[PDB]
Parts: structure tokens; sequence; C-alpha cells
RNA sequence: GCUG
DNA sequence: TTTTTTCAGACTAGAGCCGCTG
DNA sequence: CAGCGGCTCTAGTCTGTCCAGC
């Protein structure tokens, strides 16, 4: 191969932008369009490219709220990561004082380092992504509509159109996977916007539980 | 004839490797298992494919239906956060009333069950208002009737 | 024959157990209005139908 | 006011039937009715004159409501 | 056995005059019954509520006007445009306004390539008056459609109580 | 305390009521084979 | 068992 | 003491299994 | 060298199969 291989740390790059421009990571124009050829130039083979730390991100910072908020992507180079590689990458969190990390698995997690993740820290929290879904940006698929995840004064509009509670607008899930894309939490509401037959659009609501 | 295209019709399950391999174009493969889809792709792909793997085998065979029947039973078994089949195991999870389950299969079980929890069910619903013998609140129900007959609030005596 | 198949009942004997009317034409029966046909009176929207079908002219 | 302002075809039944089973229970009847002995009809001769002394409430979802007359909503 | 489930979870949703389909349990199914709001039974276009071209022939046969000034064009978008702003058609939903307008806008190109072919109306004066009744709209016909138009999508909208949910399992079963 | 996480509501019903020491026999409306039964168990008592 |  | 007489189906425990996880 | 986490696996088991009419 060699050919193949890079093509993967290419199209997981431009993956890895495109999730983190979409959940207001901020990245460079040049990063988000980049081509398999100048990829060449700055990593050219499986050797000379090395996924476990050249890859390797801290260069998201969410620009809209706090420069100093930044997020890791890493991507260890073992297919199963255990908790040793888990405490390796917490600890250079720790010392940076970053508190968002993505983990770029190869083929799976181990249980054991599957159950830290839950409950390292809530101020310390990490999301695990398989490189097979990042080979595919779902929110450019044609059956996935455009998700907007809604800010609390459009929430309090929302119940206020309808006079709802939350508890009776639509669920969708955390495990999701456009959830996890966006890296929501429980109490968020995304705004969906589905196309219709004609040129029109219907908007619809739902609760992240 | 104008240009002659290869598409590939794979018979199999993992949505997300066949998505992947080099030279498919994922964002274009779809699948005909809303349980593959709903995993890989989201909730609102999987009311997306209930409304076409239903609207795709009825025009199949002949039968026109109208989409707005498709658009309501889609969004009724995707709305409580994941693909609620309308099996026996699919009404638990969406209804929150016995005696409407307890109508329908596992009469035993649901109506033991409902009485270790001590569950106050309110008579909503029609499966149990055509049982306790109360109008159901759907159709004529919704509306209450007044009468404009001759009353006011009237004024009292000095006392 | 028609002779033979033509049933009517009006107010007739109840079944002990249930005090819902008869199921036979020698009993002097009682029609079964089931579930298919009370879904369509739901689908069709009418409350008081279903009340005095099921109720009224049943077992109130 | 936010309802609509046809009548639907439920209010219409409901207003019907319980207008009827006044007159069927001796009510005074608006309408001078001309030969008719059945209740049903009276009451449809009523509504056609909009002389029906009912108030539709309509209760919305969350528990606020709307009352219109009978003869104030559209009849199609 | 297929219809008894279907109609065993169907069952509670109905709509409501807020126009969201609800459960019993108050949770929201649906914001607006099929996005549109419209009812399947009242459609008369394959899932589309009016089909225009039929109604706005029944108008020019069923008052066909003599005797009226037959303008066409310019005139026939300036009168549409004023009458949909006209109080009512607000409550219309914004989407079949844009529609009708779209319709409109093809009867106008229509009528102009029918004049430039045969004689362009000078100013409605030509000699063969037949030509006039070529591609005939007369103002008192675009009054008609357009009402007619109101009226039916109003009526076509689903019912609040519709017991919308029964309704779907019995169409999925049949 | 305890009740309450076994899930079960207490002004319900409570865990001992869930093992049989007295059973009430049934109106005799409700039984114009259930009767046959009951003479069984108490000829088994 | 047959009709519906 | 000696035959079967529909066909699935998506739940619920066990049996492990191997490997990191200490 | 030892352990418990999830796995993963086979079977196991209870649950249905149109309306009614004579």
């Amino acid at each position: 191969d060699d050919e193949e291989e890079t093509y993967r740390l290419w199209k997981i790059r431009k993956t890895i932008m495109q999730l983190c421009h979409d959940r207001g990571y901020l990245v460079t124009q040049d990063e988000l369009d980049q081509t398999l050829e100048e990829f060449k130039a700055q990593s050219g083979d499986k050797p000379s490219e090395g996924r476990p730390r050249r890859t390797d991100l801290t260069v998201l910072v969410a620009h809209n709220d706090d420069p100093t908020d930044q997020m890791f992507v890493f991507f260890p180079e073992e297919p199963k990561v255990g908790i040793k590689t888990i405490k390796v990458y917490c600890q250079r969190m720790q010392e940076e004082n970053i508190t968002r990390a993505l983990i770029v698995v190869q083929q799976g997690m181990t249980p054991s380092a599957k159950q830290s993740l839950v409950d390292m820290a809530p101020k310390y929290i990490l999301e695990q992504f398989l490189q097979q879904e990042l080979l595919i940006n779902i929110t450019e698929h044609e059956l996935v509509p455009e998700h907007v995840v809604m800010t609390k004064e459009e929430v309090t509009e929302l119940l206020a159109r309808y006079k709802l509670r939350e508890n009776q607008l639509p669920r969708i899930q955390a495990g999701d996977p456009v959830a996890r894309y966006f890296g929501i939490k429980r109490g968020q509401v995304v705004k969906i916007i589905r196309p219709s037959e004609t040129a029109g659009r219907y908007i619809t609501y739902r609760l992240v539980q | 004839s104008g240009k002659e295209k290869y598409k590939l019709l794979v018979e199999g399950d993992n949505l997300r490797a066949v998505m992947a391999t080099h030279g498919v174009k994922g964002t274009r493969t779809t699948s005909n298992n809303t349980y593959e889809v709903e995993k890989t792709l989201g909730i609102e792909a999987a009311r997306t494919t209930i409304i076409n793997e239903i609207q795709y085998t009825m025009v199949n065979h002949g039968m026109s239906i109208d989409r707005r029947h498709v658009m309501l039973l889609s969004d009724l078994m995707t709305y409580k956060g994941e693909v609620l089949g309308i099996t026996r195991f699919g009404l638990a999870k969406m209804k929150e009333s016995v005696l409407m389950l307890a109508s329908f299969e596992k009469t035993a079980d649901h109506l033991f069950d409902a009485a270790y929890f001590g569950q106050k069910d309110s008579v909503c619903g029609v499966s149990e208002c055509i049982i306790m013998g109360i109008p159901m609140n759907i159709g004529t129900g919704l509306f209450k009737l007044l009468h404009k007959a001759d009353r006011d609030p009237n004024p009292p005596k000095r006392p | 024959m028609v002779l033979d198949k033509m049933h009517a009942r009006a107010r007739g004997p109840r079944a002990v157990l249930t005090r819902q009317p008869t199921e036979g034409r020698s009993r002097d029966g009682g029609l079964r209005l089931g579930e298919m046909e009370r879904d369509c009176l739901i689908g069709y929207g009418a409350s008081m139908l279903l009340l005095e079908r099921l109720m009224i002219s049943s077992d109130a | 006011r936010i309802t609509t302002p046809y009548m639907t075809k439920y209010e219409r039944a409901r207003v019907l039937g319980t207008r009827a089973l006044q007159i069927a229970m001796c009510a005074p009847v608006m309408v001078e009715l001309e030969g008719e002995t059945d209740p049903l009809l009276i009451a449809m001769k009523e509504l056609k004159a909009r002389k029906i002394p009912i108030i539709i409430r309509r209760y919305l979802p969350d528990g606020s409501y709307e009352d219109w007359g009978v003869d104030e909503l559209i009849i199609t | 056995y297929m219809q008894r489930r279907l109609v065993k979870s169907l069952e509670d949703l109905c709509s409501q005059y807020d126009l969201t389909v609800r459960s019993s349990t108050g949770d929201i199914i649906q914001f607006i019954y099929g996005g549109d709001g419209l009812d399947p039974a009242a459609m008369e276009g394959k899932d589309e509520p009016l089909e225009f071209k039929r109604v706005l022939d029944n108008i020019k046969a069923v008052f066909p006007c003599p005797s009226e000034p037959a303008l066409s064009k310019n005139e026939l978008i300036l009168t549409t445009e004023s009458i949909m702003k006209k109080s009512e058609f607000l409550c219309c939903q914004d989407s079949f306004l844009q529609e009708i307008k779209k319709f409109i806008k093809g009867v106008s190109e229509k009528i102009k390539k029918t004049r430039d072919k045969y004689g362009i109306n000078d100013n409605g004066t030509t000699e063969p008056r037949v030509l006039y009744q070529l591609d005939r709209i007369t103002p008192t016909q675009v009054e008609k459609f357009l009402e007619t138009c109101r009226d039916k999508y109003m009526r076509a909208q689903m019912e609040p109580g519709s017991a919308v949910g029964a309704l779907c399992a019995q169409s999925i079963g049949e | 305390e305890d009740v309450p996480l076994l899930l079960m509501n207490p002004e319900a019903g409570k865990p001992s009521d869930l093992i049989l020491t007295r059973l009430l026999v049934p109106p005799l409306c409700i039984r114009p084979d259930l009767t046959m039964k009951l003479t069984e168990i108490i000829f088994l008592n």
C-alpha cells in the first residue's frame, strides 16, 4: 500500500477539520481544504507519516467563546486503546489545562478503557471516535438533514411558542452519530431542517436525552 | 445511452464498512435496514428510511398511498429517542397507561407488573375509555359544549 | 337460504356471567361489534356512537 | 382567536346531536318548524338559520381555552 | 394481526387546535401534520391540494365573461399581486401564496407568446376580434380563481380532533 | 426507607403482601371449575 | 365441518 | 416401559473467552 | 499471575397467527 494509508490520514484529518469547524473550533481554510498531494508534502509513506504523534492536533480553539478553550485530537498507534494510553493522554491534557480531547482509535477500545472515559472526570471529557466513522463526513450525506444546535434564548422561545415543557419534545440519543459529531449533551436542543419534496423546508426539534 | 454507469449492489449488513471502502462514495450509499441506518446515520435518517422503504415497497405492489400517512407512522415510530418498532415490545416503550398495554398482548405480566409498581394511570386514549365507558378525548370529545341560554353573573342583595 | 339466515334482536336474553347479549340466533343472539368495527368508529371520530353501542346497548 | 374560523365536522356533529336531544326533551324551537316530526331534522334546520343556543369551548393542549359561538363559526 | 398491532399504537394520536399532533401523554410526535398541515383525503392533485390548471379552466368556462376588458401580461400580474395582498391570504401558508404566483406568472408568459405569434394587441383594438379569444382571461375570472383557491386550501386543512393516528393505521393496513 | 428503592409504591403495596397468607374467595356472581379448584384448596388445607 |  | 401431528422471534438468563488491568 | 469487564454465544422460552356467523 502506502498510497491507501496516506489517503486515510488525509480524509480523517479533513473530516476532523470539518467536525471542528462545525463544532465551532477555529480551523484555517487551508487546513479545511487540502489535497492528498499537499498532505504528501507534510508526510508521504506510512513510515514518514506516523499516526501517534505526527498528526496530533491541539490547534483547534473555540474562537467564538474562549481562546483558551482548546481541543486535542489524538490518534493512538495501537489498534485497541488501553487505560494506559488514555492515562498518557490525560497527563498531557492535565499539564496544558485543556479540558476536551478527541481520541481517534483505529480498530476499537478495550472495555476497561471505555469505562474510564465515563468517570475520569466530568471536567475532563474525552470522546471516542473510530477512524472508520471519520472516513465519511455524515453531515454531507444525502440522508442526513442540517442539524443546528439551538441557543438557550431560542429554546426558551420554542417552549413559549407551543407552551411546552422540555420533556414533551421528541428525543435524540447522545449515542447518536450526529449527536457525537456535534458533541452535544443532555438538555441541549437541536433544530433539524428537513427538506421538502418541493423547494420548501420543514423545521422540527429534538431534545437530547 | 448517453452515459453507461455502474453501481454495485451488495447483499449484506455492515453499512459503516461498505460506506468507507476506498472508491465507494459514502455520501450516496444507502441501506434497507432501518436498524443499520439508525446506528450509522442518526435518528433523522432513520426516519427518512422508514418513510422511503415503506413508500418504496408500497408503490412496488401497485397500492398507492399518501405520504402523509407514512409521514405519521414514521414520526410516531421514531419520536422517543430511538426507533421503536410496533411490536409487543415497542408498545411498552411508547405508552404509559396499563389497560392500553393490557388490552394488547401479554395481559398477565402487564397487569401484575403494574400492580407491583403503584401505577396510577389516568384514563385517556381510546383503549381505556372504551373499556371504562368514559367518552374519548379524540374526535367529538376534544371540544366541550356550552349553553348560550339567558344567564349572567348577577348583582347580589344588600345584607 | 335467506329464511334461515335472517336474524334480528332488540332487547332479549342476556348471559348470566357477563350480562351481555347471547351469541346464537337460536338463543336470540345479538351481533358482536368487534375490535375492527370499533377501530373504524374511532377513525370516524364518533365518541358518542362508541359509548352508545358498547355500553348503553350492550352492558351498562 | 388563533383557532380556525371554520367549524370542524366533529363540532357540527356534536352541536346537532346535543341540540336534537334538547329539542327531543321539549326545549323551545327557534326555527318555526313546518311539518317536522324528527328532532335531528329540526336541529339541522336550526343550524342553517344560525339560531342554535350553544357555545363551543375549544381547549388548547396547554389548558388555555377560547369560546366560539355556533353562529360566529363559518359552516361549510 | 398487523392492523390490530398498528391500531393499538396509533389510536391515541389526534390533531389539536394548536395544529400539533400529540400523544395522550402530551408528548409531541409532530408539530404540524405532514409538515404542510393539509389532510390526505382533501388533496385533488397527487398529494398536492389545488391542481391549479384545472381550477382556472372551470372558472373560465363557468363564468365566461363577454363584454369584459380581457387585458393580459403586465395587467394580469398586477391584478394578481393586488388581490393576494388584501387582508385574507395572510392566513394562507406563505409557500401556497408563492405557488399561486408561480402559476399566474406562467399564465402571463403563455399569453405573451400567443399574442406575439398572432398580432400583439396594440391596445386591445386588433381587427379580427376572434384573435382576442386565443388566451382570454378577464378580471372577474382572476378574482374568482383566487378566491376558489383560498377556500379550497382552507377547507383542505386537517380539522383538529381528526383522530389522525387511527386513520393512518387503517390506511396502512388496507 | 428501602421499600422505595425496591420500586414498590408503599401506599399501593409492600414487600410482604407478595407472599400468600389469605386468599379472597371470589364473589359467587363471578362464578355461576374455579369453584372446584377452591374446594380442592380447602381440602388440601 | 362448512358458509359468509 | 412405546412417535410427531407449524413457524419464527427477539427477549432472558447461564456457559465460557481472552486479554488487558491491575 | 491474577482478576472481572465486556464480550459472545447458543440455546432456551413464551408469544402470536382476520372478522364473524350458523
